[PDB]
């Protein structure tokens, strides 16, 4: 029943010879060659780097805040430099974005 | 013809044509 | 500091049943010819809505508390920009976070903060003798602000370099929603013959921006622009002088709405 | 992405199945995905190059088979239902 489509109709018909006719045997149904995606552009990039390279820095004891939202974020930037001493996290895995 | 207006492909249905077309009718 | 304006006797509210207008779209679909019926909130196609006189004439100032109520329609025919201003929040004050949306000539800044407002605040201009032009000043709503998380600098919806046409006024409309913890704002323009401010034509609602800020809004102000008023070399006076404005308040509600959509996408007409 | 060729898009914010092709359609400026009756997704803009493609389900049908009988010969002929000729031997 997987071999000639005589066969098939055969098959589906239950019967070893078959009337002038048509029939229908079987669905015909193709498939995805592959998955692709697609998302919006990157832009406004998490302002890191106007950050880490500053001119200047501040006081430890008056320490300067700054405010980062409503943007992307892109931290390979930051981990794929080995010009860094101390790299700790807390409570995130940095491999984990 | 022109006085009947409104059957369209979807997921899982289908429409087969008739045997005989409208010229031929 | 704060400049205090109010008046022991409160102007009655006028009405307007605000023909056929307020229709948004519900989503950012796309249908082609098609009548499409939806479940959302808008504002009812023969309903009352409330005309209110920011300033009335010397000349009286009002900006009175109007409950949120999980949507407001806005419009007006302001025509030397003097509405400027919208503010929502809880108590609007440093307690609880605040939402302050204001724009200039240059550009719109939305700022969501722990703001300290006044209780009658009011936007004032000054000339700046330095920089030799009018420039504005958002202290005079605010004092102190903290704990700010978010910032937002857009293109300006409300202002236009052209200036007044005369007769040939145009009517702005807002309306604002707030669902799933997100802020939506939709506007359009479109201008305006009639004397009375809400014409028949039935126009589409198209979306401006909307803000992913998470905060419990239940009451919402209006805000207005003055501008200082200056005198003599000569003589020294303190005070702030505006034009005459009005804006339209009406509150959403769930119905069942159709709308019939055109071949280009854009909505043509409604019924409730 | 590739165009007219099945496969598994996932654009911004919904999944789907389909083919993807040239647009004639314009949309709004601020319209994402479009739509048509029974509220199907039926065209979806490209967030890149702000352009529109139609999505169109994948094709299949039903197979026939045309045997004038097993007593007069063996020769036959399959008929796929409704199938562009270029697709055929997928499966
Ligand atoms: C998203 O980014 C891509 C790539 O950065 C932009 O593609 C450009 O499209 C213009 C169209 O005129 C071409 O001239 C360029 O060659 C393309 N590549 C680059 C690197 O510019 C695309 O325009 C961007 N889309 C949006 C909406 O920002
Ligand atoms: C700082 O500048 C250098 C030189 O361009 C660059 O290599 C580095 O990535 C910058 N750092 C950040 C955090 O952007
Ligand atoms: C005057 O302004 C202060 C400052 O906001 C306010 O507390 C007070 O209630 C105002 N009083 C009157 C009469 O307007
Ligand atoms: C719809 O779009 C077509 C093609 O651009 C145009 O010819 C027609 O005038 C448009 N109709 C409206 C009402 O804008
Ligand atoms: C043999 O095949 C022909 C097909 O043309 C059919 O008409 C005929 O009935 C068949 N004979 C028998 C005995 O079934
Ligand atoms: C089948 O696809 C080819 C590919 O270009 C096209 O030229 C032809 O017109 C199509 N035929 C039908 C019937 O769709």
């Amino acid at each position: 029943c997987a071999l000639d489509p005589l066969s098939e109709t055969k098959c589906t018909l239950k019967s070893f010879t078959v009337e002038k006719g048509i029939y229908q045997t079987s669905n015909f149904r193709v498939q995805p060659t592959e998955s692709i995606v697609r998302f919006p552009n990157i832009t406004n990039l998490c302002p890191f780097g106007e950050v880490f390279n500053a001119t200047r820095f501040a006081s430890v004891y008056a320490w300067n805040r700054k405010r980062i939202s409503n943007c992307v974020a892109d931290y390979s930037v930051l981990y794929n430099s080995a010009s860094f001493s101390t790299f700790k996290c807390y409570g995130v895995s940095p491999t984990k974005l | 013809f022109n006085k009947v207006t409104l059957a369209q492909k979807f997921n899982g249905l289908t429409v087969l044509p008739p045997l005989l077309t409208d010229e031929m009718i | 500091q704060c400049v205090n304006l109010t008046t022991r006797t409160q102007l009655p509210p006028a009405y307007t049943n605000s023909f056929t207008r307020g229709v948004y779209y519900p989503d950012k679909v796309f249908r082609s010819s098609v009548l499409h019926s939806t479940q959302d909130l808008f504002l009812p196609f023969f309903s009352n809505v409330t005309w209110f006189h920011a300033i009335h004439v010397t000349k009286r100032f009002d900006n009175p508390v109007l409950p949120f109520n999980d949507g407001v329609y806005f419009a007006s025919t302001e025509k030397s920009n003097i509405i400027r201003g919208w503010i929502f929040g809880t108590t609007l004050d440093s307690k609880t976070q605040s939402l302050l949306i204001v724009n200039n000539a240059t550009n719109v800044v939305i700022k969501v903060c722990e703001f300290q407002f006044c209780n009658d605040p009011f936007l004032g201009v000054y000339y700046h003798k330095n920089n030799k032009s009018w420039m504005e000043s958002e202290f005079r709503v605010y004092s102190s602000a903290n704990n700010c998380t978010f910032e937002y600098v857009s293109q300006p919806f409300l202002m236009d370099l052209e200036g007044k046409q005369g007769n040939f006024k145009n009517l702005r409309e807002f309306v604002f929603k707030n669902i799933d913890g997100y802020f939506k704002i939709y506007s359009k323009h479109t201008p305006i013959n009639l004397v009375r401010d809400l014409p028949q034509g039935f126009s589409a609602l198209e979306p401006l921006v909307d803000l992913p800020i998470g905060i419990n809004i239940t009451r919402f102000q209006t805000l207005l622009a003055l501008h200082r008023s200056y005198l003599t070399p000569g003589d020294s006076s303190s005070g702030w002088t505006a034009g005459a404005a009005a804006y339209y308040v009406g509150y959403l509600q769930p119905r069942t709405f159709l709308l019939k959509y055109n071949e280009n996408g854009t909505i043509t007409d409604a019924v409730d | 992405l590739v165009k007219n060729k099945c496969v598994n898009f996932n654009f911004n914010g919904l999944t789907g199945t389909g083919v993807l092709t040239e647009s004639n359609k314009k949309f709004l400026p601020f319209q994402q995905f479009g739509r048509d009756i029974a509220d199907t997704t039926d065209a979806v803009r490209d967030p890149q190059t702000l352009e529109i493609l139609d999505i169109t389900p994948c094709s299949f049908g039903g197979v026939s088979v045309i045997t004038p009988g097993t007593n007069t010969s063996n020769q036959v002929a399959v008929l796929y239902q409704d199938v562009n000729c270029t697709e055929v031997p997928v499966a």
